[PDB]
């Protein structure tokens, strides 16, 4: 008949949560506050990322109920933290600044975009003070009531200049699973985001995941295959976000074409602050180029795919975002060390019916960045010396709906968000952790009872 | 057949009935190697301790169901059919381990108790009986 | 009889001679689950490592006194009476484990050595002898 | 003969063939006992976890080469001579373990695989065959 | 003890309070059934800006 | 206070300062440890 049997080694898993540790490659050298990013304490990857495709398997995933994104998000916060524990605490900066304009080109093609501020400051000696001066981007200075100004995050947060040894260059991170667990990767080129993925594989641990911080635009991400997938748990809901993932890396060239000078001010003892000494070179405006042709064609591919969720009898409109906080209004990202806020009006400005040249994006440069919408904390990037030229793909999109009022053909979508955990779900959607239970009870003609 | 880690997941239970060791090996990962607080350091150690803890829980379970000669334990006592009674072909010609656990998920804690109590106690004290002559 | 954890503490040794497993199960506590420094965090982990360390010390001792088929190990060699010589009724009709350990507390390290050396070495190399024909 | 920990290092392999346990005991050091961050504290714990991790790796290896009745495992299948073929006297009358490992250091990962696969799989499913009559 | 500690690591360190306080009585009920039991103290104090100070009470 | 002229530096009575100041922070050891070296035994884990 059928009787009870015990096995050990039964390839069976459960959906579970557990902790996942980093796995990297040995390239830990940079020049802004510690290391490369945090990743030099990492265990070196196996030179053979062994995988195995699992025949016949069918497991439902839920890229919207996955937990790995949560661990990842907390850990990235904390690593940013640890990189910011040990370097200088810039509290005595929050001082009344005497600022004037920087007379940029007559009449105005930089509109200043930076003010020239002198101020009092402590010295090496807790004694007779010094008068220094520095150039600040008028986007991070605020008025009161020359005129007296101050740092923006000061009456709300403390600030913590990153010293010059870490990078911000994202380095491929490999989330690795401790023994007794397993990482499942959906091998299906065509996957909505959830539900049963038929073609799956197991890996000991994942691919390199460039942990780029970006808004409205997935940079350096992975690319989709044979289509440009759309992912969201409830498209019919207007309160989620649409995750578009391209086939073709649409280039973007961003640059800051200034030779900027690093002026060191000793907030003694021993602590030193890097201010913007001056700017030399072609004073253009920081910006980004994109091939209009490829963007238009690929966004038409997107038109097709958005249609496939709304009917071949519709008209879709891409508008720019509807205003608000800076960190959501723009394509914010990090690049060569600096922090870019690109206005994207020039990219969602078109309604679309049922059926070189290049686009220039004018971006501004911020300093006192408040990362992860967290308040009470504030990193202060240092003026990166030299000229910045930085090239990248844009592989995906993060859109928000406002329609379902007179909802027939004309839908309007605008970009936005502000939670990186979207960015993170865009590359872990194929991944799921399972706990292994190598203990098994099953019936065969081995026999025991109650 | 060299399937690999979980390689017989998409196979009938009798198929996986030969590739048991492959999962067992992965219960330490060897070289793993996985310095102050060091985020990912606490993670490394908490991982390893979790792994051995996990391992030892089930190895303990097997210690209790005293076999230690694992992958197969068999006695001569019949089995209770009440728990989702099914056919032989309904298992080996109709089911893989995955689908099987979905159905057996209820009776686990039950089974654990009697496999623990019954054979251990019966096989106990009989060795005590035969330690006389 | 289902006494429970230490349930046979107030019983003669032959009584507890049936409820051995109940203590063994508590050697992991399962779900225990027991975040920065987090006082009670270091405590949690230091606890778990202490537990498995404790477990493995004695499991090692049993590995050495090679049985692994625990709760009973028996051979055919006599026993030394010098160590607090007492009667059978003085043990099973007069003593519980608690009172017993108080009296045996002296000879432990002695006993450990010969159970380790003698049978291991004798049972060794005889398997080496019978590996010929 | 009571050599001690590694006491038979300067001896032919057949000599050390009797003092195996002495190293095994030192795999926990007992009392070790080895409070905030406390340099040497992290060291203490990282040490202990390393120790048990080390122990469990090889105990796992032995679990796989399923003996658990350690110090000797023997079957009836011949052995491959290709791997640094040498004489009996070239080993027991000419070599100590130290010199031996220098020569065998190449074939280790090879040997691990077949001792793992071959006997485990063959001795498997034959118990499954004799679980019928 | 240590838990009290950990709860007290991360919140504000009030060192710049230790400043000369200008205190008067709080005229509680005439004549006295609170005897004050509290004084009214004004003092100098730093500000958001490590600059021109403020007078609080 | 009286300072050993080996750890004070000039500028340009005359005004002087601590030496490691324009380069490092300083951290007075309080009065409970020693510096008396005590035999340390490096011990090896099992
Ligand atoms: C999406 O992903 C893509 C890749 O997939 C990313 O693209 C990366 O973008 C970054 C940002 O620019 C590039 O890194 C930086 O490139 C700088 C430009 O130098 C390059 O061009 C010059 C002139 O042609 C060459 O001479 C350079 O080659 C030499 O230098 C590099 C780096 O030192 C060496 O590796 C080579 O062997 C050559 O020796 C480059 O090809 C470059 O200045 C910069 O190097 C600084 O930064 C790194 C890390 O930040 C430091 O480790 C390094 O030591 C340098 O920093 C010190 O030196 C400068 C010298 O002046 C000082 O000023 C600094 O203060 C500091 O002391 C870095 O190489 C990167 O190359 C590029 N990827 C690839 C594959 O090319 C995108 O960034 C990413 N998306 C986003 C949004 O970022
Ligand atoms: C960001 O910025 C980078 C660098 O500025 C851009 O990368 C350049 O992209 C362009 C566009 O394709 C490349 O230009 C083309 O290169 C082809 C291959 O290069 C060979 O030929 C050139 C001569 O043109 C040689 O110098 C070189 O060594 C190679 O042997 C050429 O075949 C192309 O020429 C053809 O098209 C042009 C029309 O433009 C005709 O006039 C020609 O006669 C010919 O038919 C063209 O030159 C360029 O090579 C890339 N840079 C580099 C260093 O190679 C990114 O495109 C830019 N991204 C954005 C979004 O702006
Ligand atoms: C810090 O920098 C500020 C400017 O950035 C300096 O502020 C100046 O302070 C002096 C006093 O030291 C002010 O002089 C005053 O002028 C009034 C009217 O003339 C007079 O009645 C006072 O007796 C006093 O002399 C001066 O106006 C003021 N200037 C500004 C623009 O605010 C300050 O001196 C700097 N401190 C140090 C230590 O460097
Ligand atoms: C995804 O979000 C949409 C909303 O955009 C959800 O649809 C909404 O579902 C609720 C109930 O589930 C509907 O409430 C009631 O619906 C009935 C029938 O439509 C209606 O007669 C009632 O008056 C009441 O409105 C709601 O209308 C509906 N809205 C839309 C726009 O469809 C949908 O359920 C979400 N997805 C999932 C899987 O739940
Ligand atoms: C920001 O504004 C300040 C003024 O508040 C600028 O500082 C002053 O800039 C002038 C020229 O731009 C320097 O002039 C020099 O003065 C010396 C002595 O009077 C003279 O011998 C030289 O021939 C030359 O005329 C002046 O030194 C400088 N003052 C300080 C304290 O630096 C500053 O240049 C502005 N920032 C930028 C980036 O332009
Ligand atoms: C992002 O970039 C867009 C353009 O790509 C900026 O929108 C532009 O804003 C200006 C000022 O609001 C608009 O000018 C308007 O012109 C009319 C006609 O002369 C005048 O009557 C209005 O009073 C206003 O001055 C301009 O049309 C508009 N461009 C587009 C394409 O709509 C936008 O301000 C930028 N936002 C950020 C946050 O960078
Ligand atoms: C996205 O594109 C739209 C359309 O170009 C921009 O909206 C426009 O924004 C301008 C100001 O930036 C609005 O001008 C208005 O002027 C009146 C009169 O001075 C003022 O009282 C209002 O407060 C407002 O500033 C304009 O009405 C508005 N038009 C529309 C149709 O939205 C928007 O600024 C762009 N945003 C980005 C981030 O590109
Ligand atoms: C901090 O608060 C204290 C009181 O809580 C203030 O103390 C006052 O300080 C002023 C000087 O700024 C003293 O004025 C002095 O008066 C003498 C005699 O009239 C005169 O010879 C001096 O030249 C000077 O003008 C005043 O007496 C003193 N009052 C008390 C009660 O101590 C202090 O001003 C506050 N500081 C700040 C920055 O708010
Ligand atoms: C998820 O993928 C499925 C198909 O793989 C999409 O449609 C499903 O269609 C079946 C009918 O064959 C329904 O029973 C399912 O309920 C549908 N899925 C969902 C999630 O509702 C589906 O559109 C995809 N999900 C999204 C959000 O696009
Ligand atoms: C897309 O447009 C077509 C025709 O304009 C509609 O008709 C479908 O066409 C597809 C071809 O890709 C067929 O596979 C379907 O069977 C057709 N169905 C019907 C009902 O005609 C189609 O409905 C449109 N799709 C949407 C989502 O509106
Ligand atoms: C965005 O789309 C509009 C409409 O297609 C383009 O046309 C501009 O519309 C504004 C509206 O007031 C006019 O003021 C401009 O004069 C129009 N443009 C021109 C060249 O005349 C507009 O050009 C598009 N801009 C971008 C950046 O996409
Ligand atoms: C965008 O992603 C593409 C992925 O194709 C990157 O393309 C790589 O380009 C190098 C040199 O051109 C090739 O050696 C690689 O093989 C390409 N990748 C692949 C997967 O084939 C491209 O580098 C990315 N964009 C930028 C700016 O780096
Ligand atoms: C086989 O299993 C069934 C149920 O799966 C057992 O039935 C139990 O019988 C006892 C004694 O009357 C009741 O107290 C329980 O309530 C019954 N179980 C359930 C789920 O109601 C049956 O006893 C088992 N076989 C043997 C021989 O004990
Ligand atoms: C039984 O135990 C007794 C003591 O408990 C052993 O007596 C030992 O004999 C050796 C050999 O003469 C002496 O060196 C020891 O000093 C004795 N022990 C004590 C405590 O003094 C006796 O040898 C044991 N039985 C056997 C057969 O060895
Ligand atoms: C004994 O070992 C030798 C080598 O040490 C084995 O020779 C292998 O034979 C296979 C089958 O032809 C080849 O693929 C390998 O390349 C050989 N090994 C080497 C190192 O070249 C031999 O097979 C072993 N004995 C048996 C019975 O398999
Ligand atoms: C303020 O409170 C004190 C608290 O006792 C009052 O104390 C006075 O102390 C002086 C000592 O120099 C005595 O001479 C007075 O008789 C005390 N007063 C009383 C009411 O006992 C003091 O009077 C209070 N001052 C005011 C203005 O209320
Ligand atoms: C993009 O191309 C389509 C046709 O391929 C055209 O209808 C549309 O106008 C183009 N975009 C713009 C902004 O002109
Ligand atoms: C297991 O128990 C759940 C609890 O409701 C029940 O829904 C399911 O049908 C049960 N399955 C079997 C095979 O007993």
């Amino acid at each position: 008949n059928l009787w009870v049997t015990v096995y050990y080694g039964v390839p069976v898993w459960k959906d579970a949560e557990t902790t996942l540790f980093c796995a990297s490659d040995a390239k830990a050298y940079e020049t802004e506050k510690h290391n490369v990013w945090a990743t030099h304490a990492c265990v070196p990857t196996d030179p053979n990322p062994q995988e195995i495709h699992l025949e016949n398997v069918t497991e439902e995933f839920n890229m919207w109920k996955n937990n790995m994104v949560e661990q990842m998000h907390t850990d990235i916060i904390s690593l940013w933290d640890q990189s910011l524990k040990p370097c200088v605490k810039l509290t005595p900066l929050c001082v009344t600044l005497q600022c004037t304009n920087v007379t940029n080109n007559i009449t105005d093609d930089m509109r200043g975009e930076l003010k020239n501020c002198s101020f009092n400051m402590t010295t090496e000696l807790r004694d007779k003070k010094q008068k220094v001066y520095s150039l600040f981007y008028r986007l991070d200075v605020v008025q009161i009531n020359n005129k007296e100004y101050r740092l923006i995050n000061c009456n709300t947060s403390a600030i913590t200049q990153a010293c010059p040894k870490v990078s911000f260059e994202p380095i491929p991170i490999h989330y690795c699973a401790p023994a007794g667990f397993a990482i499942l990767k959906c091998k299906d080129k065509k996957f909505n985001g959830t539900g049963p993925c038929p073609s799956v594989s197991t890996v000991q641990c994942t691919h390199g995941i460039k942990p780029v911080v970006s808004t409205q635009l997935l940079l350096n991400g992975s690319l989709a295959e044979e289509e440009v997938m759309i992912r969201s748990e409830n498209i019919t809901n207007n309160a989620k976000n649409i995750l578009v993932q391209f086939n073709t890396p649409v280039q973007i060239n961003c640059t800051r074409p200034n030779n900027n000078t690093r002026k060191s001010i000793r907030i003694g003892p021993g602590q030193a602050f890097y201010a913007t000494g001056d700017i030399i070179g072609d004073i253009r405006q920081a910006h980004c180029n994109v091939s209009k042709a490829t963007w238009n064609e690929t966004l038409g591919k997107v038109v097709k795919q958005l249609r496939k969720h709304f009917g071949n009898n519709t008209i879709i409109r891409f508008a720019n975002s509807s205003g608000g906080d800076l960190e959501v209004t723009t394509h914010s990202f990090n690049c060569g060390g600096e922090f870019f806020y690109c206005n994207t009006s020039g990219l969602f400005n078109s309604t679309w019916i049922s059926n070189n040249d290049s686009i220039t994006l004018p971006c501004r440069i911020k300093q006192i960045i408040n990362m992860w919408q967290r308040i009470g904390q504030a990193m202060y990037a240092p003026p990166i010396q030299g000229v910045i030229r930085c090239v990248s793909n844009i592989t995906g999109l993060i859109l928000t709906r406002d329609g379902g009022s007179t909802n027939s053909t004309t839908e309007t979508f605008r970009p936005g968000g502000g939670d990186m955990r979207d960015n993170w779900r865009s590359e872990l959607y194929k991944y799921k952790v399972v706990k292994i239970e190598p203990l098994g009870v099953a019936p065969t003609r081995c026999k025991r009872r109650v | 057949v060299f399937l690999g880690f979980l390689g017989a997941a998409g196979s009938t239970m009798g198929a996986a009935s030969m590739t048991l060791t492959v999962q067992a090996r992965n219960l330490l990962s060897g070289i793993v190697q996985q310095l102050k607080l060091t985020v990912w350091g606490i993670k490394q150690l908490q991982a390893r301790v979790l792994a051995v803890e996990r391992y030892l829980r089930d190895q303990q379970l097997l210690g209790i169901w005293g076999c230690s000669g694992k992958l197969i334990c068999c006695t001569n006592v019949p089995w209770n059919s009440s728990w989702s009674n099914r056919n032989l072909s309904e298992i080996w010609d109709n089911m893989t381990w995955l689908q099987w656990d979905k159905e057996i998920s209820n009776y686990t804690q039950i089974i654990y108790g009697l496999l623990e109590e019954s054979q251990n106690q019966q096989e106990k004290n009989e060795q005590d009986l035969l330690a006389l002559d």
